[PDB]
């Protein structure tokens, strides 16, 4: 049992990663409004995965989901190097709250498909991931059209969830 | 995690609400705890005693992230109370809502038409307008289908998504074209309902909705001349709900309209002959008739039997049917002017009912009965009522006895008669937004300022108390206190104006805290204007400004500051800014 | 349904005519018409049974007024059981006597009455006194013609105090209803009787023999002291309503005290321990008494001027409590308890009752205006509160501060610098034209203000009058104060003023500004912007002669309304 | 000065009613729960009401309006402290004061409102000499009816002759969240249980700073009695010639003298806390309790209540000594030490949840309320010297005493 | 009553 | 267009509310606590209409409990008693016998009752039998 | 009691 929340930027394919981790291929996907959750049992742990909605006007409204939080997914896009000084604010925004203090962070560096799309040091190295601290952090690079790393990452939270 | 019913019963086991809420913030506590270990099973009882808080009206603001999460379900039960939550918790103004958008779209794509009801229902009762411009593509496609589950409701949201979005009703003409054949009288009571909605908001659907006006000719003569149903029926009548949708389409269409007024008129003709004014249903059905035809450019010889209707509805002892016909002639005022007139006796009889609401109404009706002839007899009796009122009624009946004497005044004189008649026996009670309405037209009379301020002198020096009274008299006496002390410079024979109580009258408001200090404001006003008005008795004025420069008030300490200043030190431009006030419209 | 009860009462046995008169008082407690069975209930009125007779009595009580021609059928039945060995009957049928009015039945009711006067138990005489009060207030002028004014005057010269303390409370309420013809005040030695009778009767007694001695004035120095020192003892008592009429007749007394001997600061000092400890009574009482409280310290302040910790709020004290602390601590703000009383204050805005946040806040702006001393630190507190940002709180800071600025308009100019960002979207119009009184007014260190007033110009044709008329004379104070930059400004708001605008003193007060200056804008320099005088504040203490009426006044609903009597009496 | 003794139900109907003069109409009493909703929900509750002419004083009961209504210029206080002693009486006569003992005992309190009150006057208001010829289970009145000490009634007796003395302290206390005191007084009763045989006189001895000061003998421990109000029974003329409590006792029951002083020795036990709160997650209160007095006495059974959020969930207390319940019926919490020692220090660390949504209004900060009780112990060092027994018989009885230290609002305001 | 009692000298000559 | 629809006991206990325009909570209990106030002090001959703030009221008594709406005030005023009429029909369609406690103890299904009955503030089903048979399969679904 | 009443009296 592990609330996960599923942030990040629009257009980054967050429902994308959740629709492969749930059914296992990638469904026709509207721009998601609101949320959406499912329950993904992965190595005999049910991953209990609200997945956020990534809009301008509901990001006020992520603080609602912070409570009873034990893992982070963080989905940027790749694809948008001018997108990244917003999820680092969004990041730096998230991170330094009360409420949600003690969960782990996995960020997800999805849509490695193009020369657009960096790795993990230099998406990590543009939100700074160094100066966290009491944080257990993990910069993932996923491709989720392929469900790359998806579950490599689920995997690895299944090893943040016990201690 | 008790049963929903056991909460029920543990507050109808409360006597005292001081133990009432003790047993609330037992069970509050109870459903908190709970919805800290996010437990599904029981989330739909938590969640309806949280309801039964809300509905008694307890702190439930807490639980509608809950209410989310059971329309972010996946069981039916669960996805109900979770609308229903949604229905009563949530808001336009909630802040949270915005999160349904996803859950309701994908319920609009589910399965079942009863999910799809219920994301139909949610949306069409408390459906945001941000939240229309992200559902009304999904809203239409349950329109562009053709179950007749959904299909009423289909109608009814979009009846939702033009009242928030009054700009996106262009995508539903498309949308609700010839769809009004449908043998489901419900999709056909909620197509009208949209039909009546859609020809309210624009004119440039009305072309291409007073197009199929014979087409709901023929189905209304199809629904009066269906002589039973087994459903849909209420004394006899085969729907009479979608009969008068239609008659209200057909009252708001047609209106300044020829052919299709005349295109409905026989079965209006039929349906004030085929209703029956004997049950609630059928005077409804003849009441939405004869408003149909009042408001349509009907033909005359319609009006000689609609009007021969509402006389019978004025003779029905049912107070609803006395309602409905004070209601119908306060409809055809304009309309019909002629042969409203001859209810006029019925009209007054109706002012000594029993009840609020006739009074009212008969008042209203009185009052939009006057014309350029039953000013002399109608104000009579209509001021008798004001004095025979109610402190209710005084505010509404000051203010109709003003605007139907401002328009149809026969004579000045006579007319501020009635005013200060008015202005004696309401007194507290008038609005007074209508004293700038005295004071401007009694500033538009020219010749009466003496007849005027003698009276106003007659009747104040009794009465101060009366706010908006004086309001009218210091502005009076400040402008003509000339032609109230006329020619009385010095000590003449004794004439009743005296040149020093008329100052000592608005003194005494003044030194009487039976003032609003806008009493204070316009008595200073006036102390002000009648230094130039009168050279008889000054400087004893000027001791009161000067007695009144440390004031409590904020703006008359400013006022008495701005006067003495010109009383002591400029008397020189006193009397060169104190003409008489231009006359405005 | 009543027949059956009726037939009931019609029987001979007492066990059938008991539950009957009972059935019918129990239909009489819910309040149902029993009324039609007066006439056979009067039958069944003489028996033996003494617990029998208290619920017909209770009967023709509830019902006298009810049947007035049926109730001619008691009086022998009353002269008998006035003739009775038990006297608690016989007291019993005096006090039903009494408070049966029917002009009808009590002609017949003055010499049995005259005779229970001249009984022996005290029971029934302190019952018949008071029932001469009972007929007076049926017809006085009966009693004047029986003379029972001077048997009321007799059981005053009786012994057993209980009976001369109800003979006092029957003359008080008798001479009350007197026009004061023949008025019944006492020698000072009969004074000095009730004196002897003050230790001994009951402490409701004691009461009433005290309201005697609010229609007593002494003549001497010693005669008041010497009545007074046996006054005294009655203010430790455990019921506040003796301690009350004791302070009242004290506050009556004190006039009479040379304060240059020592008697008179010894009524000072052995009086504020007892006004400190009926605060700790039960909070019914804590009201009426806070209201007397109120009305001492307007009359005597030096009383309770160095207790201000007693007069702090707590969070079990319900409204009618709280706000008249505060207005306690309004009339006792002084010099020295500056800090408690605004840290106080402070901790008070801190609430969820609106109105007690309200009157908080107004409590500092007295508090401000009372006092010149610790005005500033009122203006710190009141600047922090506006720091707060609650609406309302920032709806009566704005006018608090605003009443601060009228009275002491000095050394204010750098805190009207926060003032300008204040939440300029408030709503109140009682604040938002204060607040336009505070730029204006202060529109030389506030350089901003001309762009501020264009939110408040926009919406201009429908505020109020007051707001309209502010902005129509603050404008004109800051375009005098600056002529450069407001130049249209003024110009637009006489535009708005005077021609569109139908609102009379605005139109007027619009074309006396535009005339003023089209004929000489620089005479402005001394016409508008002429030296205000210090404001007279509305100082609210009640006139000495009206209060030394309500000196005569403590413990009545004009002590408590701060009213004369009859200013609320019918 | 009231002309009719109302007694309502919590929505307005009459349990009892008991008119005197006739210048208040029966029908009038209809008006009051409206003018109550209509003056309640605009802030002008008052125990004074008002219809045209017509005034209503009121206290509450649980369940009951004493409603007193007058037209004329009442005496106010009067009418009130009448309306306590009725609830004295009837809570003596009922112990539970609710509608079943109204609509059920309907036949002795007709009689008991009847003897208690004639025109507006109370004249007889003692609950036991009324205990005497008012029963329930109807001879002449008592003399004690009659007499000016009517408080006790000759013809008593008992087989031993005891008199129990309760001095219980009860300290006031209102401290700032700062941590300083504002208010630091203390209101003592002393209630007395008096089992004596005939009319007794007693002469209580205390360790007055006053009556020493006038015998020379102040120098020595001593009580500094700022006020003391006694009962009606005390002999208040001697009291004020030479401090001396003379008084005939009633019989058993009764409270003797409630005393008031100001004490600048420090509180009993002092409350420190942190809150700690965040937004929309948790809240936390890192309370000690230290006592500040001697190391010998024990605080029986305490309660110190913290107020916490109305809607907190999940509650968790790192307690030291002593239990928790949380009460959210009042929304607060109940720190129960039973066994409290004095010199000890025990820490409480509680942690609760918040939700994330906000509330519409807010809830305010009530201060911290603890139930502290102890015996064996005065703060105020008030100590009984003697209790001289008089009689014309001339026996021996048994005057017994014990010290007890409670509260009485002892607040404690917090951030 | 579970607090139990003291004994005071009577007189206090 | 019907803004609201209240139902209110004797005693003034609101046993159902509901609310077709969206205001607050704060002004959701002034208007309805005034609006309970308001007819449980009017008489029995008073036509059972309301001018209050711009809304001919139609309010209706059936038992102690009372029932409240407020149509638009340019629509005709009898129907909507015809639909309170039939809204009472439905709940003794499919409650059977409805008692007071059947309204107490069942709430949700009659709001559920009106939620298949109404959407937005107008009428969705005509039929007498469409809509409870409906409500039935939704409730067979379960 | 009062509330064992139906409404409709069908
Ligand atoms: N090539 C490639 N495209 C991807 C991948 N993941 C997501 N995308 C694309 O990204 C687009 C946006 O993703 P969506 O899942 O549809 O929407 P979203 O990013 O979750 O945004 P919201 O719906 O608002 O939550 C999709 O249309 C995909 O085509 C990926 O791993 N590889
Ligand atoms: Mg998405």
């Amino acid at each position: 049992e592990m609330r996960i929340l599923m942030v990040g930027l629009d257009a980054a394919g967050k429902t994308t990663i959740l629709y492969k981790l749930k059914l296992g291929e990638i469904v026709t996907t509207i721009p998601t409004i609101g949320f959406n959750v499912e329950t993904v049992e992965y190595k005999n742990i049910s991953f209990t995965v609200w997945d956020v909605g990534g809009l301008d006007k509901i990001r006020p409204l992520w603080r609602h989901y912070f409570q009873n939080t034990q893992g982070l997914i963080f989905v940027v896009d790749s694809n948008d190097r001018e997108r990244v000084n917003e999820a680092r604010e969004e990041l730096m925004r998230m991170l330094a709250e009360d409420e949600l203090r003690d969960a782990v962070l996995l960020v997800f560096a999805n849509k490695q498909d193009l020369p657009n799309a960096m790795n993990a040091a230099e998406i990590t190295d543009k939100l700074g991931l160094h100066s966290l601290r009491h944080r257990n952090w993990y910069i993932q690079a996923t491709c989720a059209t392929s469900g790359d790393g998806l579950y490599e990452g689920l995997d690895w939270l299944s090893n943040q969830l016990r201690n | 995690p008790i049963r929903l019913r056991e909460l029920i019963r543990t507050i109808r086991t409360a006597r005292t609400q001081a133990e009432e809420r003790e047993m609330i913030q037992k069970e509050c506590a109870a459903i908190r705890s709970s919805f800290r270990e996010e437990d599904n099973t029981y989330r739909c009882r938590n969640v309806a005693k949280l309801l039964y808080m809300h509905m008694l009206g307890y702190p439930a603001h807490f639980g509608q992230l809950e209410c989310l999460k059971l329309i972010a379900s996946q069981k039916f039960t669960d996805k109900r109370i979770g609308y229903l939550g949604a229905m009563l918790l949530l808001d336009e103004r909630q802040d949270v809502h915005l999160l349904m958008t996803n859950c309701i779209k994908n319920d609009l794509n589910h399965s079942t038409q009863f999910v799809q009801g219920l994301a139909l229902c949610t949306l069409g009762c408390m459906g945001s307008s941000e939240m229309c411009r992200d559902l009304a593509g999904e809203v239409e496609k349950l329109l562009k289908t053709s179950n007749s589950y959904l299909r009423k409701k289909a109608a009814l949201c979009a009846v939702h998504v033009i009242r928030k979005v009054p700009e996106l009703m262009e995508m539903f003409l498309p949308a609700t074209k010839n769809l009004l054949n449908e043998k489901n009288h419900g999709v056909l009571h909620t197509s009208v309902v949209l039909l009546t909605e859609m020809c309210e908001r624009s004119p440039d659907m009305l072309a291409h909705f007073r197009k199929l006006v014979p087409q709901l000719v023929r189905i209304l003569k199809n629904l009066i001349m269906s002589g039973y149903s087994p459903e849909h029926d209420v004394s006899g009548i085969s729907d009479p709900f979608l009969q008068v949708r239609i008659l209200r389409l057909l009252r708001i269409l047609g209106r300044n309209d020829d052919d299709s007024s005349e295109a409905m008129n026989d079965i209006l003709a039929q349906v004030a002959t085929n209703t029956e004014t004997s049950k609630n249903v059928g005077n409804a059905i003849l009441y939405e008739t004869v408003l149909t035809i009042m408001d349509i450019k009907s033909e005359s010889g319609l009006r000689v039997l609609a009007i021969n209707i509402l006389g019978r509805f004025l003779l029905n002892n049912d107070k609803n049917i006395r309602y409905v016909a004070l209601t119908s002639l306060l409809k055809t005022v304009q309309t019909d002017h002629n042969a409203v007139q001859r209810h006029r006796s019925t009209i007054v009889d109706c002012l000594k009912d029993l009840d609020v609401s006739i009074k009212r109404r008969a008042m209203e009706l009185s009052f939009a009965l006057v014309n350029g002839n039953n000013i002399r007899g109608m104000m009579k009796e209509l001021l008798y009522f004001l004095d025979s009122c109610e402190p209710e009624f005084k505010a509404d009946c000051a203010s109709g006895i003003f605007l139907a004497a401002e328009k149809y005044a026969p004579s000045k004189r006579w007319h501020i008669d009635t005013i200060m008649r008015v202005l004696t026996t309401a007194g507290s009670y008038v609005r007074d937004d209508a004293v700038p309405n005295l004071i401007q037209l009694i500033t538009n009379s020219v010749e009466m300022h003496a007849y005027t301020v003698q009276r106003l002198y007659k009747a104040i020096l009794g009465d101060y108390s009366q706010q908006p009274l004086v309001q009218v008299a210091a502005w009076c006496i400040g402008e003509y206190g000339d032609l109230l002390v006329s020619g009385q410079c010095e000590e003449e024979e004794p004439i009743q104006v005296t040149e020093d109580e008329v100052l000592d009258i608005l003194e005494s408001v003044l030194i009487s805290n039976m003032s609003t200090s806008v009493t204070r404001g316009y008595a200073l006003t006036a102390i002000m204007k009648l230094s130039t008005r009168f050279t008889c008795t000054v400087n004893r004025i000027k001791k009161v400004v000067s007695i009144y420069g440390s004031s409590i008030d904020v703006e008359l300490q400013q006022r008495a500051v701005e006067y003495n200043a010109l009383f002591k030190k400029y008397d020189h431009m006193r009397s060169a800014l104190l003409e008489r006030m231009p006359v405005m419209e | 349904e009543i027949f059956e009860l009726k037939a009931e009462l019609n029987s001979d046995k007492k066990e059938k005519k008991k539950e009957a008169v009972k059935k019918v008082i129990a239909s009489m407690t819910v309040g149902k018409d029993v009324s039609a069975l007066f006439p056979d209930v009067v039958n069944c009125m003489q028996t033996d049974n003494l617990e029998l007779k208290k619920l017909v009595y209770l009967y023709l009580m509830n019902y006298a007024k009810s049947q007035p021609d049926m109730a001619i059928m008691a009086v022998n039945t009353f002269v008998k059981d006035c003739e009775d060995p038990n006297p608690l009957i016989r007291a019993l049928a005096v006090r039903t006597m009494g408070c049966i009015r029917v002009d009808k039945i009590t002609e017949y009711l003055c010499e049995p009455l005259r005779k229970c006067l001249k009984d022996e138990d005290p029971y029934v005489r302190k019952t018949a006194a008071v029932c001469v009060a009972k007929l007076h207030d049926i017809n006085a002028q009966l009693v004047e013609d029986q003379g029972f004014l001077d048997t009321l005057k007799d059981l005053i010269s009786d012994s057993n105090p209980m009976v001369v303390a109800n003979a006092v409370a029957a003359l008080s309420e008798i001479a009350e209803s007197h026009p004061s013809s023949n008025l019944l005040d006492l020698n000072p030695q009969s004074i000095n009787k009730l004196l002897t009778a003050l230790n001994e009767c009951t402490e409701w007694g004691q009461i009433f023999i005290l309201d005697c001695l609010a229609n007593y004035m002494p003549k001497d120095d010693r005669e008041a002291q010497s009545i007074c020192e046996r006054v005294t003892p009655r203010l430790s008592h455990a019921n506040s309503a003796v301690v009350l009429s004791a302070v009242k007749v004290l506050m009556k007394f004190m006039e009479m005290l040379s304060k240059d001997l020592d008697y008179y600061g010894t009524l000072l000092k052995k009086l504020a321990p007892p006004l400190v400890t009926l605060l700790s009574a039960e909070p019914e009482l804590q009201y009426v008494a806070l209201r007397n409280i109120n009305l001492i310290v307007q009359k005597r302040p030096e009383i309770l001027k160095h207790e201000m910790k007693v007069f702090f709020v707590k969070y079990n004290d319900p409204i009618y409590v709280k706000l008249e602390k505060l207005d306690i601590m309004i009339r006792l703000a002084s010099q020295a308890n500056i800090a408690q009383v605004l840290a106080e204050l402070r901790e008070y805005a801190t609430e969820v009752d609106v109105d007690f946040v309200r009157k908080a806040v107004r409590a500092i702006g007295r508090c401000a205006i009372k006092v010149e001393q610790s005005a500033e630190r009122c203006v710190s507190t009141l600047l922090d509160l506006i720091q707060t940002k609650v609406n309302y709180v920032v709806q009566e800071a704005i006018v608090v501060i605003k009443d601060i600025f009228r009275k002491y308009p000095n050394k204010y100019e750098s805190v009207i610098a926060t003032l300008c960002e204040n939440l300029d979207s408030l709503d109140e119009p009682e604040a938002r034209a204060a607040m336009i009184w505070i730029v204006g007014e202060y529109a030389e260190r506030i350089d901003n203000a001309d762009e501020l007033l264009e939110s408040f110009l926009e919406g201009f044709h429908d505020k109020s009058t007051q707001v309209q008329l502010q902005l129509l004379t603050a404008i004109v104070k800051l375009f005098l104060k600056k002529p450069t930059e407001t130049q249209e400004l003024v110009q637009q708001v006489l535009s708005l003023a005077t021609q569109d605008s139908d609102n009379p003193d605005l139109r007027d007060r619009g074309y006396i500004y535009w005339r003023l200056l089209s004929t000489d804008p620089v005479a402005a320099k001394e016409v508008v912007l002429a030296e205000k005088p210090l404001i007279s504040e509305e100082t609210d203490l009640i006139e000495p002669t009206l209060l030394d009426e309500l000196i005569c006044y403590i413990g009545t609903l004009a002590s408590v309304y701060h009213k004369p009597p009859s200013a609320f009496v019918e | 000065s009231a002309s009719a003794v109302y007694v309502l139900d919590l929505k307005g109907k009459v349990l009892i009613c008991r008119n005197y003069r006739g210048d208040v109409d029966m029908s009038e009493v209809e008006h009051f729960m409206p003018i109550l909703m209509e003056k309640e929900e605009e802030g002008m509750l008052s125990p004074i009401l008002a219809h045209g002419g017509v005034r209503f004083m009121w206290i509450k009961h649980n369940n009951l309006y004493l409603v007193a209504t007058s037209k004329k210029n009442a005496c106010v206080s009067l009418v009130f402290s009448f309306l306590y002693k009725v609830v004295q009486v009837f809570s003596e006569y009922f112990k539970e004061l609710e509608e079943e003992s109204i609509r059920d005992n309907f036949v002795i309190i007709y009689e008991l409102l009847d003897e208690l009150m004639d025109f507006g006057y109370p004249q007889t208001t003692d609950s036991k000499i009324l205990q005497e010829y008012i029963t329930q289970e109807a001879p002449r009145p008592p003399a004690t009816v009659t007499n000016a000490v009517s408080w006790r009634s000759e013809g008593i007796k008992y087989r031993k002759n005891e008199v129990f003395l309760d001095v219980i302290e009860a300290v006031n206390l209102l401290v700032s969240a700062n941590g300083n005191v504002l208010r630091s007084e203390i209101v003592g009763s002393i209630k007395m249980r008096v089992f004596l045989s005939g009319m007794p006189e007693l002469r209580l001895g205390l360790n007055d700073k006053v009556l020493f000061d006038n015998t020379g003998r102040g120098k020595s421990k001593s009580v500094e009695l700022e006020d003391v109000k006694f009962h009606q029974c005390v002999r208040l003329s001697r009291f004020e010639n030479d401090r001396t409590i003379s008084f005939i006792p009633p019989d058993g029951e009764f409270e003797l003298m409630s005393y008031r002083l100001n004490t600048h020795v420090k509180p009993l036990i002092w409350i420190e806390s942190v809150i700690e709160k965040h937004s929309h997650s948790r809240i936390e209160y890192m309370v000690k309790a230290k006592s500040q007095f001697k190391r010998r006495s024990t605080a029986n059974n305490v309660e110190i209540h913290i107020p916490v959020p109305n809607d907190a969930d999940s509650p968790k207390f790192k307690t030291t000594v002593g239990s928790v319940k949380w009460v959210p019926e009042n929304s607060e919490i109940v720190w129960s030490v039973k066994s409290f020692p004095g010199g000890k220090e025990y820490l409480m660390r509680a942690h609760f949840g918040l939700p994330s949504v906000e509330a519409e209004d807010k809830e305010g900060k009530p201060p911290i309320s603890v139930k502290f009780e102890i015996p064996y112990f005065t703060t105020s060092g008030i100590q009984v010297r003697y209790l001289k027994i008089i009689e014309k018989s001339g026996y021996q009885a048994l005057p017994w005493v014990r010290y007890i230290t409670q509260n009485g609002d002892y607040q404690l305001r917090t951030q | 009553t579970s607090y139990d009692y003291c004994r005071v000298p009577m007189e206090d000559g | 267009m019907i803004h609201f629809i209240l139902l209110f006991s004797r005693q003034g206990k609101l046993r159902l509310q509901k609310w077709y325009i969206t205001l607050p909570d704060k002004e959701r209990k002034k208007i309805t606590r005034e609006i309970v106030q308001i007819i449980l002090s009017r008489g029995h001959r008073t036509s059972s209409f309301v001018d209050w703030k711009e809304l001919k009221l139609v309010y209706k008594r059936y038992a102690s409990l009372y029932f409240c709406c407020a149509i638009e005030n340019q629509d005709n005023e009898l129907l909507t008693l015809e639909i309170v009429h039939r809204y009472v029909e439905l709940l003794d369609k499919y409650f059977g016998n409805v008692c007071e406690l059947d309204i107490i103890f069942n709430f949700e299904k009659a709001y559920f009752i009106l939620d298949e009955f109404i959407i937005g503030g107008e009428i969705q089903e005509t039929s007498k039998k469409i809509a409870v048979k409906a409500i039935e399969d939704s409730d067979m679904l379960q | 009691k009062g509330e064992n009443t139906s409404a409709a009296h069908p």
